[PDB]
């Protein structure tokens, strides 16, 4: 696998 | 997330390093900065990309720790707000 982009998205946009 | 903000000093400049403009943003375009700035900064771990590297970076001295995890969502908006100040406004 997962981005850190994807797991950032996650936090709320 | 519509809650109206304004960082303090470092978080600021933090954000405006990677080009925003204003004193006063919604808590989304401070998200939507914050990970951005930590991108342009390659501060996420290549293999593990949930981890954050903040040592000898602007961003530990925000956040007080020299690494964390995105998946530590409590503790990212904990960290985060102690550096903003919530207007009294929309």
């Amino acid at each position: 696998a997962t981005s850190f982009a994807e797991y950032w998205a996650l936090l709320x946009p | 997330q519509e809650t109206l903000v304004r960082p303090k000093p470092l978080l600021l400049k933090l954000l405006k390093s990677v080009g925003a403009q204003k004193d006063t943003y919604t808590m989304k375009e401070v998200l939507f900065y914050l990970g951005q700035y930590i991108m342009t900064k390659r501060l996420y771990d290549e293999k593990q990309q949930h981890i954050v590297y903040c040592s000898n970076d602007l961003l530990g001295d925000l956040f007080g720790v020299p690494s964390f995890s995105v998946k530590e969502h409590r503790k990212i908006y904990t960290m985060i707000y102690r550096n903003l100040v919530v207007v009294n406004q929309q």
